């Protein structure tokens, strides 16, 4: 999971230097908070804040009012538990585990 | 055993009496400053800190104490 | 309240197939940016054609 | 259900910000009363962005 962030922006750092070839770069391996077009665009925006507003709808009617906690890990259902602590994508379900240990 | 099982509010005060409370209550924390959505969502993090401390009791001083020690740490871009 | 858990099943149905939509999108986003970035190293490279 | 709804959105937010691939940036100017230049301001093409 950390050989992906660490290869996906040392190669635009590699191409920094080629294209306008005046100014050499080493920056930190960080979260580049949105990355240029996601920054400024209020039609990206404005329809991802209104996913978000539905989503809180349903987790505030008075029927869904019966559920688990965001991040709950599994115990029983053996086949959950394999398929949380494995994929390389979220990695806060590995992050429990170390924190419980 | 009158003034522990009749009178002693049943609260956890450290984080060994409840490491499967207390670690979902960080890993809560470590996700909200990497949202780009952070300031239409304030409440939606609320409203899941309280039903984890709820569901585990978990102490109000202590909790306290881990949300002002873990935002600490990202203090320099997220202090709004 | 339990008894039925019935009509309150595919209204959930129906928010988890559009997160799935909304993924993949978004990862079909990170695979076009990938290719200007293909294009723009190999023509600043100087071999044109 | 709940269970695979909660997983979905944890790597929804964990793909806007933290993999994120993003542009390589060639800076073009064209005043010539710049002469400083942050790269934090490089914003891409009128005609890419309505693209993207």
């Amino acid at each position: 999971f950390y050989s992906k962030i660490k290869m996906n922006n040392r190669t635009r750092y590699s191409l920094e230097e080629a294209l306008n070839t005046e100014y050499y770069a080493n920056y930190d391996v960080m979260t580049p908070k949105l990355p240029v077009y996601m920054k400024h665009s209020n039609a990206m925006k404005m329809d991802r804040n209104e996913f978000w507003a539905n989503l809180q709808n349903i987790k505030e009617s008075d029927d869904y009012t019966l559920r688990p906690t965001i991040m709950d890990i599994s115990l029983s259902n053996t086949t959950c538990l394999y398929k949380q602590l494995t994929q390389e994508d979220d990695d806060y379900y590995r992050k429990q585990f170390i924190l419980q240990l | 055993l009158l003034k522990k099982s009749k009178y002693e509010l049943k609260k956890y005060n450290l984080l060994v009496e409840n490491s499967v409370g207390y670690g979902q209550l960080v890993a809560l924390l470590i996700l909200a400053y990497y949202d780009p959505d952070n300031f239409s969502k304030v409440s939606a993090y609320l409203k899941e800190i309280y039903h984890i401390m709820g569901k585990y009791s978990l102490d109000s001083i202590r909790t306290l104490d881990v949300i002002l020690n873990v935002s600490s740490q990202f203090i320099t871009e997220g202090y709004k | 309240k339990l008894e039925n858990l019935k009509d309150k099943l595919p209204d959930i149905k129906s928010i988890h197939s559009k997160l799935l939509l909304r993924i993949g999108k978004l990862q079909g986003l990170y695979d076009s940016v990938q290719v200007i970035n293909r294009e723009v190293e190999g023509l600043s490279e100087g071999r044109t054609s | 259900t709940f269970e695979h709804l909660n997983r979905d959105t944890l790597r929804y937010i964990n793909l806007l910000k933290r993999l994120s691939v993003d542009l390589a940036k060639q800076v073009e100017v064209s005043d010539p009363s710049v002469t400083v230049y942050e790269m934090d301001k490089w914003v891409p093409s009128e005609k890419l962005q309505g693209i993207l």
